RNA sequence: AAACUUUCAACAACGGAUCUCUUGGUUCUCGCAUCGAUGAAGAACGCAGCGAAAUGCGAUACGUAAUGUGAAUUGCAGAAUUCCGUGAAUCAUCGAAUCUUUGAACGCACAUUGCGCCCCUUGGUAUUCCAGGGGGCAUGCCUGUUUGAGCGUCAUUU
RNA sequence: CGUGGAGGUCAGUGACGAAGCCUAGACCGUAAGGUCGGGUCGAACGGCCUCUAGUGCAGAUCUUGGUGGUAGUAGCAAAUAUUCAAAUGAGAACUUUGAAGACUGAAGUGGGGAAAGGUUCCACGUCAACAGCAGUUGGACGUGGGUUAGUCGAUCCUAAGAGAUGGGGAAGCUCCGUUUCAAAGGCCUGAUUUUAUGCAGGCCACCAUCGAAAGGGAAUCCGGUUAAGAUUCCGGAACCUGG
RNA sequence: AUAUUGGCGAGAGACCGAUAGCGAACAAGUACAGUGAUGGAAAGAUGAAAAGAACUUUGAAAAGAGAGUGAAAAAGUACGUGAAAUUGUUGAAAGGGAAGGGCAUUUGAUCAGACA
């Protein structure tokens, strides 16, 4: 079998977790069939069946916070983008296009003319 | 450049019964004790390690160079020559052999080649194709596997669709006028190739 | 004759890609050509052999058997039928490994997808 | 020796799962060009240097 | 070391000269991307000349 | 499997990061049985064996099969 | 004596493990190891000792982060998800 | 005359040259600019139904999520509903997570799985003792906030 | 003359057998060498004109690998010593048991530990390698099992020493200093009865920390128990510390 | 516009061909030495396909002998070819303190050519 995500997904905060606390008696039961046994290959579908729940429940929890963080100064460093360090510490384009009012004018005043040669 | 020295072996001179070159130090597994860095020592660094600032362009005078693609271009004529060469010639109309322009305009292969034939080659084209074998070197491993002769080469002044009718026809070979090149005019320096001229191409010759 | 930059003539870095084709890329490589008549009937050359064809072998010592493919051995470049097996001594039987451009297609299993493929492919089905 | 920092303990365990003989089914693996496991310790023979 | 009646040379190869051999391979390449340059910036410039 | 038998006494492979208070409450919770003491142990092979002596009103032999293994 | 019953005596150790870079080159009286040279904030390397280098440098071990900037770089540094489809 | 020695040949040994091979190496050339306190490189220990390694991964552990593909995986066992499908796969892609113990490595130590303090919460009759769960406490420096020091020093009390 | 690679050619040879290797068989050359037959073999390869070089070995106490004569030879001779029979087993000078003769002689060939090893402990199976005869035996090999603590140690403390810190040197990796020309901190409760901890007294100025499994040090004993654990488990009987 | 024995991606060679080429074509910076700094190997190839030898027989077993598979076991997980040193067997010959070599012919063995 195996559980799938975006069914998960449609379950409830506290359906999710008791669905996780199901599971885990499942691996626990499975794990003492197991040593009674020749082999035993679906502990390994529960197994990931734990995974994909955890994973299901910490992905609606992230995008909680992430959501009620939208838009402000400060949010918990990891849901700020990763992109790299040193970008990171780049120059917002804002910054970068900051402009000496002297330089301004002078733009302005004096652009570079598209112009071509015959006559 | 590095190969051969990654070791910090030292001769242990003399007096220990054995030879004086370099040995690997330490212990411990059957690499230290043997002989190091010497051109005689396996894993050693060879003689003379090839360097690749040896030569390996080699500057010809112009003028030269034009005598010789000249003399090349002459000897293309000369059916004697060109037969010598391999190319199957016993059977063509008249050299020089010039076709009309209309071979410049053609879009497809099997129409180039039907034009070929028609006007003679098909002997050459036949050759080539009847002696593709493996290349006997170490050569069929290094991107080089196959082998086989050289065909007909048709000059011509304008590229209107034959370089692509006949680029793909074994080896044909295509080009304009106004380069014109020793390589396939006397391939291996051996005079003689078997070109086919487009008027347009003979004529701007001059 | 190559005429871009961006594929390889080279020997090595060829042999490379085929032995080491992951499994996706190997389904690819495993094609057959169709049968005369599908495809005329699908309008169509060949296709990515899989686990429910049917299928003829038209080269080797088994030329002339015919079968459903009941696996294919993606990791052994290798297709098997039941159907063409080798009867051993102990009387054990065991599958002969064939290669589908060794085949040729005789019924396709479809799917939505396979079907989509044929069309994507300019062909028709019937 | 012989009453332990947990560290050499630990240590010591990890060698002795490793000690074990070429697990034969992997002989039977398409491919499979392990014959046998190259890598094995003997506490006599050669020592582990903690 | 001195010997023959031969010109007096001046080749200065007594530092490790080996370490500083430029050989323009790249001539080729360079002249190519030289000009793919060019042709990108011809473009880039619109009608204006180079 | 005697000690079970004959100590009431359950043997179990518990994470190494779990200390006698921790295996203590966890069987307590898992099982419904009380611990008297618990006894561990870092196995051979970096795993710990717990000792968990049952009080007297548990026949951990009984635990043992209504868990399953036996 | 100089030699074997001398050697009968080889039973204390100068290094133990070092934590940093887990090889018996932790020299117990000096707190400092021989090799990676921990516990100085950067690591031991020398120009003389290449193969000590190769032996040890960015590569040798798992790249844990490091695998993936390429191919993060590769795709301008996407956030967000990917969408979907047909077939 | 045997045996023995020696030469040659056949067959058989010993050994691994030779020939043919090559998913490796070497050198050239073209394109490109991306490690880390948002914890890097590196280490240690772990993780599979049946693995010692190599590769992979991190108690969600040879993988979870997403996406593309469109039926495998395969040494064996297995699921079995998964095959006209939100769906096979030791598949590709990869945008989202998990990421033990550590490392510049940051509560203090560390030949110790050694020893504190703070907050929230839970259990034990508990603000204070004990135990479990979660969250925290290095250093230099910048801007700023707050609380202050000094007859350094100005004014204003009456 | 010969070899690795390259341009040309002979539409050269080849699975109906390329190359290689063997061959007191043949033939050409003064020679370097070349050619053939036959055997072996299995995927490639050669002639000519030219190009090119990491291009020819007997030697270098040459390099690596392989192999001889020496030779079934030196030798397997320290530590007093062995013997009968049974049993097992294909096989017994060598294993197991019984018997006997001895030895170590408590300054041990006894019973335990520290450093170091790291599973060698124990059970079952078991002999290809290993144990310089042997092997049915083993510290070998294969498969498992086994190390239980409030009181035993660590942990705490300080020793010689080591070593952060305000600092002072040094181009710098770093060196010096350790209570050092430093604004160096935390305790008992009262004030709270908006309320949880701000202030109200007052003391104390001691300046990190690491460093002993033989130094200092809170506290457990006897009986019984295992194939293998025991001041640790079971039993009984205690004691210390904190609350 | 310049640089680049690092890094990511690519296309290449009159380069090397397993004692060569990077030290590493392989579980190679591994196994292994060393207190440590450091040192650091060997090692690729059955066949198209395991079809990896059912079965019988001798054996305590390993194995041998038959059988069997295969295009081939003159390919048997010691595996393509399989040189040399060096070894066993068989056959032939010689040998009064070495052996081997030169010119020449007897003797034995062996063989080409050519007659027409
Ligand atoms: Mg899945
Ligand atoms: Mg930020
Ligand atoms: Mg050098
Ligand atoms: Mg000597
Ligand atoms: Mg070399
Ligand atoms: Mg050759
Ligand atoms: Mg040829
Ligand atoms: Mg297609
Ligand atoms: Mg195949
Ligand atoms: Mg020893
Ligand atoms: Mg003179
Ligand atoms: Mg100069
Ligand atoms: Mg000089
Ligand atoms: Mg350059
Ligand atoms: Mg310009
Ligand atoms: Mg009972
Ligand atoms: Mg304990
Ligand atoms: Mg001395
Ligand atoms: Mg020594
Ligand atoms: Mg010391
Ligand atoms: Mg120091
Ligand atoms: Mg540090
Ligand atoms: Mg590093
Ligand atoms: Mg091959
Ligand atoms: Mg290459
Ligand atoms: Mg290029
Ligand atoms: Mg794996
Ligand atoms: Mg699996
Ligand atoms: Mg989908
Ligand atoms: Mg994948
Ligand atoms: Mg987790
Ligand atoms: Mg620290
Ligand atoms: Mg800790
Ligand atoms: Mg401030
Ligand atoms: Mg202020
Ligand atoms: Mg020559
Ligand atoms: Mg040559
Ligand atoms: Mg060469
Ligand atoms: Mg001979
Ligand atoms: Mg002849
Ligand atoms: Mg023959
Ligand atoms: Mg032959
Ligand atoms: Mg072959
Ligand atoms: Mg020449
Ligand atoms: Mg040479
Ligand atoms: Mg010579
Ligand atoms: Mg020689
Ligand atoms: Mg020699
Ligand atoms: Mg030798
Ligand atoms: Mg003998
Ligand atoms: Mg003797
Ligand atoms: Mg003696
Ligand atoms: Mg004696
Ligand atoms: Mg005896
Ligand atoms: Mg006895
Ligand atoms: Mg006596
Ligand atoms: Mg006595
Ligand atoms: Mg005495
Ligand atoms: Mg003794
Ligand atoms: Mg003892
Ligand atoms: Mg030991
Ligand atoms: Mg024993
Ligand atoms: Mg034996
Ligand atoms: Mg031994
Ligand atoms: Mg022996
Ligand atoms: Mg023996
Ligand atoms: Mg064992
Ligand atoms: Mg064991
Ligand atoms: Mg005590
Ligand atoms: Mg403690
Ligand atoms: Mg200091
Ligand atoms: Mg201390
Ligand atoms: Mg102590
Ligand atoms: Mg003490
Ligand atoms: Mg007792
Ligand atoms: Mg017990
Ligand atoms: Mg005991
Ligand atoms: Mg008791
Ligand atoms: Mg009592
Ligand atoms: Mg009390
Ligand atoms: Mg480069
Ligand atoms: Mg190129
Ligand atoms: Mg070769
Ligand atoms: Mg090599
Ligand atoms: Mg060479
Ligand atoms: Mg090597
Ligand atoms: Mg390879
Ligand atoms: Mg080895
Ligand atoms: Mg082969
Ligand atoms: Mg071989
Ligand atoms: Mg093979
Ligand atoms: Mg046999
Ligand atoms: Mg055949
Ligand atoms: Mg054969
Ligand atoms: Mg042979
Ligand atoms: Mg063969
Ligand atoms: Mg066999
Ligand atoms: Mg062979
Ligand atoms: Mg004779
Ligand atoms: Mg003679
Ligand atoms: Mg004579
Ligand atoms: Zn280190």
């Amino acid at each position: 079998a195996g559980v799938k995500a975006y069914e998960l997904r449609t379950k409830s905060k506290e359906q999710l977790a008791s669905q996780l606390v199901d599971l885990k008696k499942e691996l626990a039961e499975l794990k003492v069939q197991k040593l009674s046994r020749p082999s035993l290959p679906k502990i390994k579908t529960v197994r990931k069946s734990i995974a994909c729940v955890l994973t299901v429940i910490n992905e609606q929890q992230r995008e909680a916070v992430r959501q009620l963080y939208k838009g402000k100064k400060y949010q918990p460093k990891d849901l700020r983008a990763k992109k790299t360090r040193a970008l990171r510490r780049a120059l917002t384009k804002f910054e970068a296009s900051q402009v000496t009012e002297k330089q301004r004018k002078k733009q302005i005043a004096f652009p570079q003319r598209k112009y071509a040669i015959k006559a | 450049e590095k190969a051969g020295h990654q070791t910090s072996a030292e001769s242990w001179g003399t007096g220990r019964a054995v030879a004086r070159i370099p040995r690997v130090g330490g212990g411990g597994t059957g690499r230290s004790g043997q002989g190091a860095f010497g051109n005689m020592c396996r894993g050693g660094r060879m003689f003379a390690p090839t360097k690749t600032w040896r030569k390996w362009n080699v500057k010809v005078n112009h003028n030269e160079k034009r005598y010789a693609t000249a003399s090349a271009i002459a000897a293309t004529a000369v059916a004697s020559l060109v037969l010598a060469r391999g190319h199957r010639v016993e059977k063509i109309p008249e050299i020089p052999l010039v076709v009309s322009t209309d071979l410049e305009s053609i879009q497809k292969t099997k129409e180039a080649v039907a034009a070929l034939k028609a006007v003679g080659a098909h002997s050459d084209l036949l050759k080539v194709l009847k002696s593709k074998k493996l290349r006997a070197g170490k050569g069929k491993y290094r991107n080089r596997r196959w082998t086989q002769r050289r065909g007909p080469l048709v000059v011509y002044a304008e590229d209107n669709g034959i370089v692509k009718a006949l680029r793909n026809v074994p080896g044909v070979e295509t080009a304009n006028v106004a380069s014109l090149n020793l390589l396939q005019l006397a391939p291996g320096a051996h005079l003689g190739r078997f070109v086919i001229w487009t008027e347009a191409a003979f004529t701007k010759l001059d | 004759a190559k005429q871009s930059l961006d594929v390889s003539s080279d020997r090595r870095k060829a042999r490379k890609a085929y032995f080491t084709a992951p499994s996706s890329q190997r389904r690819v490589l495993l094609s057959a050509p169709l049968s005369k008549e599908l495809r005329a009937q699908y309008g169509i050359k060949a296709l990515p052999i899989r686990r429910d064809d049917e299928v003829l072998v038209v080269r080797g010592s088994k030329k002339g058997q015919e079968g459903k493919i009941s696996s294919v051995y993606r990791l052994k470049f290798a297709v098997q039928v039941d159907k063409v097996t080798k009867e051993k001594v102990n009387g054990a039987s065991v599958p002969i490994n064939l290669h589908p451009s060794k085949l040729v297609i005789t019924k396709l299993h479809l799917d939505k997808d396979r079907k989509a493929l044929i069309q994507r492919k300019g062909g028709k089905l019937e | 020796a012989a009453q332990k920092s947990f560290r050499i303990k630990q240590k010591m365990a990890k060698a002795k799962k490793q000690n074990r003989p070429l697990p034969q089914w992997i002989r039977l693996r398409t491919n499979n060009t392990i014959r046998y496991n190259a890598k094995r310790r003997n506490w006599r023979r050669t020592k582990m240097n903690i | 070391a001195i010997s023959k009646n031969l010109p007096i040379l001046k080749n200065h190869f007594r530092k490790h000269w080996q370490e500083r051999v430029k050989v323009h391979f790249d001539q080729a390449g360079k002249k190519v991307s030289r000009r793919n340059a060019r042709a990108t910036r011809a473009a880039k410039i619109a009608p204006r000349p180079l | 499997m005697k000690k079970v038998e004959d100590g009431n006494i359950l043997v179990f492979q518990v994470s190494m990061k779990a200390n006698k208070y921790q295996i203590k409450k966890a069987v307590k919770e898992l099982y419904e049985v009380d611990v008297l003491k618990v006894n561990t142990l870092v196995r051979p092979n970096g795993t710990k064996k717990a000792y968990v002596r049952l009080t007297a009103d548990y026949d951990a032999l009984d635990i043992a099969n209504r868990i399953g293994y036996i | 004596g100089k030699g074997t019953p001398s050697f009968g005596k080889r039973h204390n150790k100068s290094h133990t493990l070092c934590n940093r870079c887990g090889r018996r080159s932790f020299h117990v009286q000096k707190k400092t190891c021989s090799s990676c040279g921990y516990p100085a904030a950067k690591t031991r390397s020398y120009n003389w000792g290449a193969k000590a280098k190769r032996r040890h440098t960015t590569g040798t071990g798992r790249m844990r982060y490091l695998k993936h900037v390429s191919r993060r770089f590769k795709n301008g540094f996407q956030t967000g998800s990917a969408s979907k489809a047909s077939a």
